[PDB]
């Protein structure tokens, strides 16, 4: 089956966990249990073309169950950046997460997730990102919660990462 | 203790090429723990003396970086000596094997050199050691390109003053790196892999850069001149002189070097045009985002000194240029700067800097008016969720914004204007009508005679126009509510164009958003079009739309019904939720959420002004839909999401009629008990603190409500007594505390001498340590209601009771109150509960201030002050809190004594 290496990155709380576990046909939950180390899980999103397989590495965003950090980003074949547009300090630390993911993965492409844009008095506006001008990088504003464009960020890494821009998303 | 070599292979292997999750896991946290120990210095080292592969290689490269940073504490000094010379050892033995175990042992390199004074020294013998050997140059230069990244990492354990002084050090060494740079170009230099690491060197090193012009930038630019260059290479130098722009903007900075990376990058105009010319998009997005740089570091100065400087136009021109491009992904970068600009000029008021930049926006809005043209092989009307529907949303939302600095109506009309003398095409009128859509709310209405000839010209364009005009014209129609309003005698024809357009699928989605639209502004004028209103409440599920877009629909429906005679609001309301009981009815026997949600809308924005009776006229239509809801309330009693939405119903429902709802109010408890001891679902809990909120005054609904929450109290303290209890079920806490706040606001006494309100107190002061924000906002606000309650509205009869109540619930659980949450304030949670924390001890001090400082001394007593907390500070802290006459006071304290424990 044809699959891809997807690595899981950032702060801790901004949504990875939930995101991923929204995928992966569930409620939405609403506990926050800190990730330690990676959970992978694998997601299945079928195509015009057939079925693609993305092996989600949800890596933990705490300083302190990070385990293997970088340890996890080798063979990665793209990844998704998250944040929450609700704290600015999770916005701020994204060049680093990026850094850290390019000095591993010299040029995969690489979508960032503003999470959160349910939650009122939004600190950090759409309008602001300047990360996706780069011809790899892309933008999505996402919610775990409502489901709001969380299926474009893996249709966009799939369109590039077999090289269709046709390719559409079917069910199921 | 120590494993085994190919143990630790089989560990590696299995993390990165076992199948099973779980199998990766496990080598994951085997692999972790093998870290974290004393033991992971020699494997790593062995590990990398061995070589296998590339991954035991990357992963030991890896530990040995990570190694050096996690834990640098446990090293004896004079060995340190021995490190250095591994790690150079290492990078110089793997160094054509794989650039990612090269960076990580540059990194670790790197990270050792920045917290070991071995004055200083290391990049001067770097440098010199391995600068005349030439295949050493590749990994020479990724340290050096690391070296000032990691001053600013998260990995990185020092001092904050250390920081300082040792970024005044690479400062130092800029000039040397510099030479190394230009002697870098000298050898080699005829190899872009070689170039592209001097750029990225020399732009991770912009950021302390104090002076020098020289060769290096003529270079960085001759690249960027020069049509031969690959995308690599101009990739590396644009990121480059990208990086140089961005370092200056925030310093002044330096305008000896700001002119001649202006000068530069104006020189690349004719590139620019040669890129274009043969159609590289890579180099022109490239070029523009170099402009965009460009103009948004120069922003201020452009603004300040139009053409004076680094104020010259020319930059403007230049992003005018990269507006003109065909491509929308090229235009679709500066965006920000003309947002920054637009935004910048709507805070200046002045004539003649307004009549300076306006023709610059006009021209972006004329290059941003034609961009958004779909192609004339498109068929079909316009995807909203497609990336050029995106950017089309992206350039909407950017001229929505912009056009205050020009005319809203006179771009309007001579948009328009455009459409009377062409005649053009159906894109062409297509992305002009849909601009016009995003500027009409913004129009003069005086201007009606226009608005009135486009609206009156978009209502009666034939079927047999292109799918996508008439959609976008019905967006238009929707976005002219206001001038349909001012013009009654619009109404019924446009209505007729909207219902027309919503029997269409393709359009169906579109005349939904119109038609919610004109319901909300020509309210008053709907009366007499509901009976058509109620027929697209019948048919709903006729027109295969969203289910926002349909909830919108009904939305209208319900503000225009709000607004009828009060003799017909009950018969009109009746006969629209009719639709969704029925619907409801139907499913059994299949997810009711939709209907649920439609009676739900139809519930909150039915808000008749009435000069209370009784009888609300919303009273007769919830006897009519609650044994359906019941029904389906029991029915799908395990799935957490469909009894929310029907708990929400409820709420809404509630919050509609008021307190005309006593009748349903003990069935309807009843039922959330009976459910609820069997289902913990929290929005049970909410949902009764509405009915709180609503029936907590009313004598005779006190005693039921108090039993209800008793009832409630039971399997939710059952539920967070399980392990984890609180960090799961976070909303059980949050809603559990919302409805014991709702209880302190409209019933403080019943709760406080009932014998639930202290095992809730127990589980708030429990409930204190959650790391979860809803939760503890909840927690806190309640802790601060319920001490507040003691000393609030003495004018009041019950305050005489509700003060000494309070006086007993505090002689229990007061020090046992401040304690836990001095301890949450130090060792649990982050700084942003200390004001809510600092509002419940100021509760706590206007109750009884000399019993509460002896509570906070031994508080303070029973506080553990090393990993040290001086006295003066533990002093300074009580004293603080305790002569405070505010809470901010309070507040500050507690932040003062709160840094102190990092
Ligand atoms: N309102 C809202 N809340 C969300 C959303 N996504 C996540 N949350 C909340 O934020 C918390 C995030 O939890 P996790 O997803 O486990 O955090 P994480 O991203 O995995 O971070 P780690 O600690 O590294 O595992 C959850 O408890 C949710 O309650 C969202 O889209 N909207
Ligand atoms: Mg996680």
């Amino acid at each position: 089956q044809v699959q891809f290496k997807l690595v899981l990155v950032g702060d801790g709380g901004t949504g990875k966990t939930t995101f991923v576990k929204r995928h992966l046909t569930g409620e939405f939950e609403k506990k926050y249990v800190a990730t330690l180390g990676v959970e992978v899980h694998p997601l299945v999103f079928h195509t015009n073309r057939g079925p693609i397989k993305f092996n989600v590495w949800d890596t933990a965003g705490q300083e302190k169950f990070g385990g293997l950090r970088d340890g996890y980003y080798i063979q990665a074949q793209c990844a998704i950046i998250m944040f929450d547009v609700t704290s600015r300090v999770t916005y701020k630390n994204v060049p680093n997460w990026h850094r850290d993911l390019v000095r591993v993965c010299e040029n995969i492409p690489i979508v960032l997730c503003g999470n959160k844009v349910d939650i009122k008095d939004r600190k950090v506006k759409a309008k602001s990102i300047v990360f996706h001008r780069k011809k790899n990088l892309q933008y999505y504003d996402i919610s775990a919660k409502s489901n709001y464009n969380f299926e474009k960020p893996f249709l966009w890494l799939a369109r590039k990462l077999i090289g269709d821009p046709n390719l559409e998303f079917v069910a199921m | 203790a120590k494993p085994t070599l190919q143990l630790v292979y089989q560990a590696v292997q299995a993390l990165y090429h076992d199948p099973d999750p779980s199998g990766k896991e496990r080598a994951s946290f085997w692999l972790g723990e093998l870290q974290r120990s004393v033991h992971a210095w020699e494997i790593s080292d062995q590990l990398l003396q061995i070589r296998q592969d590339v991954e035991s290689c990357y992963f030991a490269a890896q530990t040995m970086k990570m190694k050096i940073q996690t834990s640098f504490y446990e090293l004896p000094t004079d060995s340190h000596a021995s490190l250095r010379d591994s790690l150079l050892t290492h990078i110089q033995n793997l160094k054509d094997l794989s650039p990612v175990i090269v960076t990580q042992l540059a990194l670790a390199i790197a990270d050792l050199a920045l917290q070991m004074p071995s004055w200083k020294g290391c990049v001067q013998t770097l440098v010199e050691k391995y600068s005349n050997d030439v295949t050493s140059l590749p990994f020479l230069l990724e340290i050096l390109t690391v070296l000032p990244e990691e001053v600013h990492s998260r990995s990185l354990r020092i001092g904050a003053n250390r920081r300082t002084e040792i970024i005044e050090d690479l400062a130092f060494y800029s000039s040397t790196v510099v030479s190394l740079l230009m002697t870098c170009v000298e050898k080699a230099g005829t190899d872009e892999k070689m170039l592209m690491k001097v750029f990225r060197c020399l732009g991770s090193w912009f950021n302390l850069g104090v002076l020098d012009n020289n060769k290096l930038l003529a270079l960085l630019f001759e690249v960027l001149q020069q049509d031969k260059t690959s995308s690599n290479l101009h990739e590396a130098a644009s990121d480059c002189v990208c990086s140089a722009l961005y370092a200056i903007e925030n310093v002044e900075t330096n305008l000896p070097l700001a002119m001649q990376l202006f000068q530069g990058v104006l020189t690349l105009e004719t590139a620019y045009h040669m890129a274009v010319a043969r159609e590289d998009l890579d180099k022109v997005l490239n070029y523009c985002r170099i402009f965009t740089e460009l103009c948004e570091t120069f922003l201020e100065k452009i603004v300040c000194t139009p053409g004076q400087g680094l104020g010259d136009l020319r930059t403007l021109e230049l992003l005018l240029i990269c507006a003109g491009h065909p491509q929308y992904e090229v235009v679709e970068i500066s965006f920000n700067f003309w947002y920054r600009l637009g935004e910048h000029l709507y805070k200046t008021n002045d004539e003649v800097i307004h009549g300076i930049f306006k023709a610059y926006i006009q021209r972006l809005l004329h290059a941003l008016a034609r961009h958004c043209q779909l192609e004339p092989d498109h068929e079909g009307v316009p995807e909203e969720t497609d990336d050029f529907g995106e950017f089309r949303m992206r350039v909407s939302d950017l001229v929505k914004d912009l056009i205050f600095l020009i005319g809203s109506m006179e771009c309007f009309a001579q948009l328009y204007s455009t459409l009377k003398e062409g005649n053009p095409p159906w894109e062409v009128t297509e992305a002009v009508l849909f601009i016009m859509a995003a500027i009409a709310k913004s129009v003069d209405p005086e201007n009606n005679p226009t608005l009135v000839e486009v609206l009156e010209g978009v209502v009666r364009l034939p079927e047999t126009v292109h799918t996508a005009v008439r959609y976008t014209s019905i967006e238009l129609v929707g976005e002219m509510s206001e001038v349909v309003d001012r013009n009654p005698q619009f109404l019924d024809p446009v209505l007729g164009y909207l219902m027309k357009g919503l029997c269409e699928k393709p359009l169906a989605s579109a005349a939904a958003k119109a038609i919610h639209n004109i319901c909300s502004v020509c309210r008053d004028h709907m009366a007499q079009h509901f009976n058509g209103l109620l027929e697209i409440a019948r048919s709903l599920d006729s027109f295969l739309l969203s289910p926002e877009a349909a909830v919108g629909l009904l939305k209208g429906t319900a503000l225009v019904l709000a607004r009828l005679p009060l003799d017909k609001i009950t018969e009109c309301l009746s006969e629209l939720c009719s639709v969704q009981v029925m619907a409801l009815k139907k499913l059994l026997s299949s997810d009711p959420t939709v209907f649920l949600d439609r009676l739900a809308v139809i519930f909150r924005h039915t808000n008749p002004i009435v000069e209370n009776g009784q009888t609300h006229p919303c009273q007769k239509v919830i006897q009519e839909i609650w044994p359906v809801l019941s029904e389906t309330l029991n029915k799908h009693r395990a799935d957490n999401r469909i009894v929310e939405r029907c708990c929400r119903c409820l709420r809404f429902a509630v919050r509609c009629v008021g307190k005309g709802s006593a009748a349903l109010l003990q069935p309807l408890v009843t039922q959330m008990v009976n459910v609820y001891h069997v289902h913990q679902h929290s929005c049970f809990l909410y949902l009764g603190s509405i009915l709180v909120d609503e029936y907590g005054m009313e004598e005779g609904c006190r005693q039921g409500l108090l039993d209800m929450l008793q009832a409630l109290c039971i399997p939710t303290f059952q539920l967070l007594e399980q392990q984890n209890g609180l960090q799961n079920h976070p909303d059980t806490v949050d809603d559990l505390f919302r409805l014991a706040t709702r209880f302190i606001q409209r019933s403080p006494v019943t709760l406080l001498r009932s014998q639930v309100v202290i095992p809730i107190l127990q589980w708030a002061i429990a409930s204190t340590t959650l790391d979860h924000r809803d939760a503890n906002c909840s927690v806190m606000r309640f802790l601060r209601d319920l001490i507040h309650t003691g000393v609030a509205n003495d004018h009041e009869e019950d305050f005489e009771l509700r003060k000494e109540l309070i006086g007993q619930v505090m002689n229990q659980l007061g020090q046992q109150l401040v304690s836990q949450l001095l301890h949450t304030c130090c060792f649990c949670l982050p700084p942003y509960t200390l004001p809510d924390v600092a509002e419940v001890l100021w509760e706590i001090m206007q109750v009884d201030r000399p019993t509460f400082c002896r509570w906070l001394e031994n508080s303070l007593k029973g506080l553990p002050k090393e990993t040290t907390v001086t006295h003066k500070q533990l002093t300074d802290f009580h004293k603080q809190v305790t002569s405070a006459e505010e809470c901010k006071q309070v507040c500050w304290a507690l932040r003062d004594f709160t840094r102190l424990f990092r």
